[PDB]
């Protein structure tokens, strides 16, 4: 129940605590001054992270599915594999040196031409 | 200051100042926290 | 089948707009060593890809001497100066009256009564002592009292002076658009310094300017690309500094002959003071050298350009400053670590008509009130050892005299040492503007009916 | 460069009288008065606006390098000297009569 | 009082030197241009020069070149200015009233003016 | 591409870049330069958050391209919707509708949203 | 039509301004508290934004969640509330059970509600 | 009381003197040390 | 009228008028002032 609990758990178990640990994502004396950078680097990071669901569509939601396929060669593990039997900071590990290709992917192979493809749809 | 009279010690130093009195300097325990998502 | 609005976002939409720039230095170089008046002990160091693209189709409008961004140069190289001037040693003790004498060592004869040397008998590490010491001054810094001196400042704000650690070499600052804003430049070589401009690029941030401070010609600023270049507010008032930009380097150099040495004493605790150590050997005069041919090629290719302004065949002379404060009476800049000044006058003995070294005295004064501020002065250190100095002229700030008739014979002379117009010689090329992502137009479509 | 004109002389006009004068120059006009013995006045600057606590009787216009300026309702205290001014250059004062 | 002061009538014989003077005001001199006019008795007026008081900087006609100078003070505490104009080479035909002015704008506004003085030879 | 590529492009043509011009949208101690930063990093995201406000309010949150219902008054515009994509840039259009985009945007919010919310709301009692 | 008009009204009146009410959310001493001013001002609208967004009513002035409620916590029917109590009257009620409810809404519907929607996908 | 979180199955390097949390308390003590002193009274009469 | 408590005899009684009162007040003596310069660039005034 406890935040990042999920860190002893595999990847399929991790989904469970997801809304738990969004919860505090958000939440002249030098202090105060220090203070200050604190609240601000916060809601710098937390806005970056909701710019990139709002171009992918996928925000308001913990889960987003995508029409985006993504290179086989990434990983080398049946699905279950990894799901069942993986931490999700091992799985971060594995696919960390492709994830500038997978977002620059998410941005415009789906969401940019589906953005377009809903206007076609509205058109009529 | 010679080889009596005298000097304190720091004149040949950077200049010296008086802590007030009134603040006292005995530890306080201090906690830290980490910054929104850390 | 009749129109509605409908949202767009990401759409570009420029406004003129004004915001704080970004502090930038190339890859914080600077800190390296402790360090550089203007990048303090921290900048941000700058993209390593300072990537502009040239915009498809676009022309803008630009206004030189309208744009703010010089005006935060000014007021932000001046805190900058401030910020390292404060923690530092107060001179007050300073003005007690000092005997002096013309003392000389081997003195050129041009140098009579240059310097003086002169003692007081000062404070010491304990209120009850005093003990007397003498230094060298130039005769700039003391005026008689009434022989016995005082200093000449001493009618006005302090003198301070330390932290000599502090290096005033210049380093390039580059300055980048907070996001939601941009830096647009203007491409065309031969711009004006107002009005749109054919041909435009933007760029994350500003190509580096160094905080380089003259009082009477442009140093090692951006070359002009083509040819030289004449710009003025409005050519036909003269109140205006005429700038000028040389499209190619001038050398110069520059020196201080006298082997330099240095002394201190201690005020009181805490209190170090530089002073001027006795000088080994002859005493010569400062000076700098600038290639004759050079100079007078270069000039007259500035007469080529000035004629485009004018009436064809008028005749054009150049000449021996008016008067006035010495900063702008002579020219000055800051070599080495130590102030100078010259006598350019023998730069502007020509006249023009239709159809291999030259070298200048110069002089130093360590005094210094900045700018045109007189709240503040302060005391250069001493800088051991002989100067030499080697850098590019790029260019003149002139002024035109008024008067005269019928549109002819018109005449220059050194003027408008204001620093905002060093500055506006490399910020004339950029304007920031908003981004506005937000816009609408008419679509076919409407939302769905749910 | 500067091309400046006038053309108003003297004039005799009779009080009540809206009179006006007329100049003309290349550049930027201010328009000034000057009585004997005093300071010359600004009446117009800019090519347009009235100084200060000018009368509302006082106007002008231009158009290309023509300048006017007029007095409505003009009265023997508003006897002047007038004068056209850029930057250096000063036409020769004009003045009312009457 | 935005009024500038200005110096007394004078006179001298040809060939002298002269100087004539002017007061600051509640106005801030650092940021206006000072100019200087003269007229002849019978003539219409003519500028003389601007100084620039932030830098004790002269602007001079080419006629003028080498017989006038223009000089600036202030008090130690910056409250007030002075302002001076030499000419070192009389002649009947300098005879002229003289005086001060304000460039209140870059389309050389003159809102004030120092009463003047008469120099005479 | 490179930011800012599409002031070139005809307005319809604008639309593919749309996403790269979002991409960079939001992005002692007491040395000035400091506090300068400090200031420039509010300012950000005071006007970020305000467009999101915005596009929250008309319902075309999470999208660069919305399409809402909105019937609007013909003479704000002297062309041809067609005529609009691909004569002018989004700069020139800006002008050509300069004065009416308070009108619009509270329209937007009222016309549409605050009544479609109304219409859902008919569906809720179900 | 004035900002907070609608403590004149019943609660159940006052949806009709709710678009009115969010169009305003958004070295001197003074410069210094002016700072702190526009920080909290952001920090306070994000919560209320985060917490939409975990419900899935982002972006929307009214929603409705699948959560039921236990009527304990208020036994009237629902028009002898909307047609007599302002909001904030019925605030007050409410207010102490406020942190049951955002519990609920977290995990009993939107937490689970998103799995299915996954497993829906799968098909 | 803050809430520990005893984490499952998890461990972690800890590498120490690495860690930059002592530098920052090292110069966020000095800091505080000057400011107190800064409103206090020089001594340098006592030179004498 | 208005107090925190009106028993309370430490608190202050504040009294608002529901009309102005008229006040003139003046200095009737004509002064001049002298400027002296003590620390180098130091104005300090003094009446004159
Ligand atoms: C440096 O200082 C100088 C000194 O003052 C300053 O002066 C300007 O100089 C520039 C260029 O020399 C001027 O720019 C041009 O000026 C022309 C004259 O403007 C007036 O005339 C308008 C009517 O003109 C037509 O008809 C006349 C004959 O009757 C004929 O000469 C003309 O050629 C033309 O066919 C008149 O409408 C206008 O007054 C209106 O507008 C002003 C606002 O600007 C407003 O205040 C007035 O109330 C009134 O509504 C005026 O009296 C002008 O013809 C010319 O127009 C053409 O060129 C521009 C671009 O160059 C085009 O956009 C335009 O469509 C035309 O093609 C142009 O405007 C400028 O006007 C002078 N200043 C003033 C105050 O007049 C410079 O600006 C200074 N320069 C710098 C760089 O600092
Ligand atoms: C126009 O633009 C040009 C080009 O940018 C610019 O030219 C350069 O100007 C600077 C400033 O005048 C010159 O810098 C000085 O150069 C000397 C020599 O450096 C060379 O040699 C050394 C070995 O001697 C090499 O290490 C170095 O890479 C060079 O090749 C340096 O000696 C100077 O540094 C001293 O002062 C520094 C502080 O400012 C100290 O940090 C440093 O340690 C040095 O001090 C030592 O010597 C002092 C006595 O001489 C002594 O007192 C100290 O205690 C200490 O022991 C300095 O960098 C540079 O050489 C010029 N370049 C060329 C091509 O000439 C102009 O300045 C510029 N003009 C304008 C107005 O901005
Ligand atoms: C711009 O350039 C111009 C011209 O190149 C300079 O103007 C000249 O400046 C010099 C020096 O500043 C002037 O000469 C000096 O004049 C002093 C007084 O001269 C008058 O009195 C003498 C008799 O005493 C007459 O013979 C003469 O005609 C004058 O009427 C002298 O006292 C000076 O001599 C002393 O200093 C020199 C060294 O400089 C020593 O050699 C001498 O032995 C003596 O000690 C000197 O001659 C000259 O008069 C100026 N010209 C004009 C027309 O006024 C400007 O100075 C320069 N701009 C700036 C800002 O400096
Ligand atoms: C600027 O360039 C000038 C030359 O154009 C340099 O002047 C020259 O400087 C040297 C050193 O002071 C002088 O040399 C000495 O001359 C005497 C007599 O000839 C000789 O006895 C010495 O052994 C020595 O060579 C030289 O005469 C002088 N030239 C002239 C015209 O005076 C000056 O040094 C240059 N400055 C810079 C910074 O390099
Ligand atoms: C600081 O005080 C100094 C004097 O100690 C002031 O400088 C002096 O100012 C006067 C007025 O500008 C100059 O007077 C001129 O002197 C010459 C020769 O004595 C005389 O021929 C002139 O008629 C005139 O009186 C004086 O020369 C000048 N001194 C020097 C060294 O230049 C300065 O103005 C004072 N600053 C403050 C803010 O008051
Ligand atoms: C420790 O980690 C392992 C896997 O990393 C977890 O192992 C599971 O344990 C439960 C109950 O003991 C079994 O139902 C599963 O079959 C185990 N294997 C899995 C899930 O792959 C174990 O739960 C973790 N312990 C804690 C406290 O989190
Ligand atoms: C050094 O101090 C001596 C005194 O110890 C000063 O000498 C006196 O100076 C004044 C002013 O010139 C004269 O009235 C006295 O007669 C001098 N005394 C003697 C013994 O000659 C001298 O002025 C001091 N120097 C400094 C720079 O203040
Ligand atoms: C003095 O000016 C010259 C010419 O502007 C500079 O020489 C140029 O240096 C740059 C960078 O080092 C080169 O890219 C140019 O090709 C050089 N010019 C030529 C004609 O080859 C010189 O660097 C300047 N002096 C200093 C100290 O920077
Ligand atoms: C400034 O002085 C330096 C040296 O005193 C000059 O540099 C020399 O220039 C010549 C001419 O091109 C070269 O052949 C030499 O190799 C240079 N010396 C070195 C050490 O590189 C410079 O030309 C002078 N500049 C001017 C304008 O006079
Ligand atoms: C400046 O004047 C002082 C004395 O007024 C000179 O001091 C002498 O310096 C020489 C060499 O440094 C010594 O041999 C003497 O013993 C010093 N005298 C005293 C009383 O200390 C000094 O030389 C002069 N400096 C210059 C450059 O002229
Ligand atoms: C600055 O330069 C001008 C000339 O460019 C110098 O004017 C000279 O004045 C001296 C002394 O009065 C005369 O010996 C010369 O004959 C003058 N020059 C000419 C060309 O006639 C002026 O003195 C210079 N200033 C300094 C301080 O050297
Ligand atoms: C200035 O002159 C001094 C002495 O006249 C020079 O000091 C010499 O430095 C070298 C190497 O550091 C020593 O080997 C010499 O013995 C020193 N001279 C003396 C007399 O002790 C100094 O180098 C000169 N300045 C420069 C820049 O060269
Ligand atoms: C200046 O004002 C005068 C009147 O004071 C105007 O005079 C008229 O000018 C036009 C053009 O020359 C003539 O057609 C009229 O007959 C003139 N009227 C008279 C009374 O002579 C002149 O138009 C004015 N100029 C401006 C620019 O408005
Ligand atoms: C304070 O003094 C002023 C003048 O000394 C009084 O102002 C007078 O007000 C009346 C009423 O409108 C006018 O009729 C007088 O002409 C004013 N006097 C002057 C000299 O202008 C004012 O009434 C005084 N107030 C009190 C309370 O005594
Ligand atoms: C305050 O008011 C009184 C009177 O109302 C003024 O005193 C008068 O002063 C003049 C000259 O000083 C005398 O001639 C009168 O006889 C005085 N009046 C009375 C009633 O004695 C006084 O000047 C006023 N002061 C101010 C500051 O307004
Ligand atoms: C995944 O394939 C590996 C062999 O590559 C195998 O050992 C394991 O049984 C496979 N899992 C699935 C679900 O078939
Ligand atoms: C607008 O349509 C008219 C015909 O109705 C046509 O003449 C013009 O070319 C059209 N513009 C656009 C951009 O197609
Ligand atoms: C005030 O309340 C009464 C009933 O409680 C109602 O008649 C009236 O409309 C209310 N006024 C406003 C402005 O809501
Ligand atoms: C709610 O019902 C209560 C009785 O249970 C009644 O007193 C009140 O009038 C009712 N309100 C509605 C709107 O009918």
């Amino acid at each position: 129940l406890g935040f990042l609990g999920a860190a002893g758990s595999t990847m399929g178990a991790a989904s469970m605590t997801l809304t738990v640990q969004a919860r505090n994502l958000l939440s002249l004396t030098v202090w105060g001054i220090k203070q200050l950078q604190a609240r601000v680097l916060a809601v710098e990071r937390y806005l970056r992270d909701q710019q990139l669901l709002g171009i992918w569509g996928c925000s308001g939601k913990l889960i987003c599915c995508t029409n985006v396929p993504w290179n086989s060669s990434w990983s080398n593990r049946n699905l279950s594999e990894i799901w069942d039997n993986m931490t999700w900071l091992q799985w971060d590990k594995e696919i960390s040196n492709y994830t500038q290709i997978i977002y620059g992917l998410l941005e415009e192979s789906q969401n940019q031409q589906e953005k377009n493809e809903q206007d076609l749809l509205a058109l009529d | 200051i010679n080889e009596k009279e005298y000097r304190l010690i720091n004149c040949n130093t950077s200049a010296i100042t008086q802590a007030c009195p009134k603040v006292s300097f005995e530890p306080i325990p201090i906690h830290y926290c980490a910054p929104a998502g850390f | 089948e009749n129109l509605w609005v409908t949202v767009y976002y990401g759409v570009p939409v420029w406004k003129d707009a004004e915001t704080t720039l970004f502090c930038a230095s190339d890859a914080k170089a600077y800190e390296t060593e402790k360090h550089n008046v203007w990048a303090t002990h921290a900048c941000v160091p700058t993209d390593p890809n300072p990537q502009e693209i040239h915009l498809e189709n676009v022309t803008e409008e630009f206004n030189m001497w309208k744009n703010n961004m010089v005006e935060q140069m000014h007021t932000d190289i001046i805190s900058l100066w401030d910020q390292s001037l404060k923690p530092c040693v107060k001179l007050t003790p300073l003005c007690v009256t000092l005997q002096c004498t013309n003392v000389t060592n081997n003195i050129t004869d041009d140098m009579r009564g240059e310097l003086k040397n002169c003692s007081f008998n000062m404070t010491t590490e304990l209120r009850d002592k005093k003990q007397k010491v003498y230094s060298l001054f130039y005769r700039l810094d003391v005026v008689q009292i009434n022989k016995e001196y005082r200093l000449i400042n001493c009618n006005t704000s302090a003198i301070t002076q330390a932290c000599p650690k502090v290096s005033f070499e210049p380093i390039p600052i580059h300055y980048c658009a907070p996001a939601g804003f941009a830096i647009l430049k203007c491409k065309d070589k031969k711009f004006n310094g107002t009005g749109p401009c054919p041909s435009v690029s933007t760029v994350q941030c500003t190509h580096g300017i160094k905080p380089v401070v003259s009082t009477q010609l442009l140093l090692n600023g951006s070359l002009a690309e083509e040819e030289v270049m004449i710009r003025s507010e409005n050519i036909t008032n003269n109140a205006k500094n005429i700038l000028v930009q040389f499209n190619t380097p001038v050398q110069i150099n520059c020196t201080r002959p006298n082997n330099n040495t240095r002394k201190s004493i201690r005020i009181g605790p805490g209190q170090a003071f530089y002073a001027t150590g006795d000088i080994i050997g002859d005493i010569r005069q400062a000076h700098c050298n600038v290639s004759k041919a050079t100079w007078n090629e270069t000039l007259g290719k500035v007469v080529k350009q000035l004629r485009k302004h004018f009436g064809n065949n008028t005749i054009i002379r150049f000449a021996n400053s008016s008067g006035g404060d010495l900063e702008v009476t002579t020219h000055s800049f800051n070599c080495g670590g130590e102030f100078f000044y010259c006598n350019t006058s023998g730069l502007f003995n020509s006249t023009w008509i239709s159809n291999d070294s030259i070298t200048l005295p110069c002089r130093i004064k360590q005094i210094i009130n900045m700018w045109q501020r007189i709240g503040q002065a302060m005391y250069a250190p001493p800088i051991q050892g002989v100067i030499r100095c080697v850098s590019n002229i790029t260019g003149l700030i002139l002024t035109r005299d008024g008067g005269s008739t019928n549109s002819t014979t018109e005449t220059f002379r050194p003027g408008g040492g204001d620093m905002r117009d060093n500055w506006r010689s490399e910020l004339y090329k950029y304007k920031v503007v908003k981004i506005e992502p937000l816009g609408v137009a008419p679509t076919r479509c409407k939302r769905r009916v749910v | 460069d500067i091309q400046m004109t006038q053309s108003p002389s003297s004039l005799s006009a009779s009080v009540g009288d809206t009179v006006t004068i007329t100049c003309q120059a290349n550049g930027y006009l201010n328009w000034y008065q000057q009585r004997r013995g005093k300071a010359p006045k600004l009446l117009i600057y800019d090519g347009s606006k009235l100084e200060r606590g000018v009368p509302s009787r006082f106007s002008g216009r231009r158009w290309g390098q023509e300048y006017n300026l007029t007095i409505n309702n003009l009265q023997p205290e508003d006897i002047a000297t007038y004068f056209c001014q850029v930057y250096e250059f000063v036409v020769p004062g004009t003045r009312l009569d009457l | 009082q935005v009024q500038l002061l200005q110096s007394g009538a004078a006179v001298t014989k040809p060939g002298a030197s002269v100087r004539v003077s002017c007061e600051a005001s509640g106005y801030n001199i650092r940021d206006y241009f000072i100019h200087w006019w003269r007229q002849a008795p019978g003539q219409g007026l003519q500028w003389v020069g601007w100084i620039n008081p932030k830098t004790g900087q002269p602007n001079n006609p080419r006629q003028f070149q080498g017989r006038v100078s223009l000089t600036r003070h202030a008090s130690w505490d910056f409250d007030t200015y002075s302002f001076y104009m030499d000419l070192k080479a009389l002649r009947s035909d300098d005879t002229a009233v003289y005086f001060c002015a304000r460039q209140r704008s870059d389309y050389w506004d003159f809102d004030v003016w120092g009463s003047g003085t008469q120099v005479t030879v």
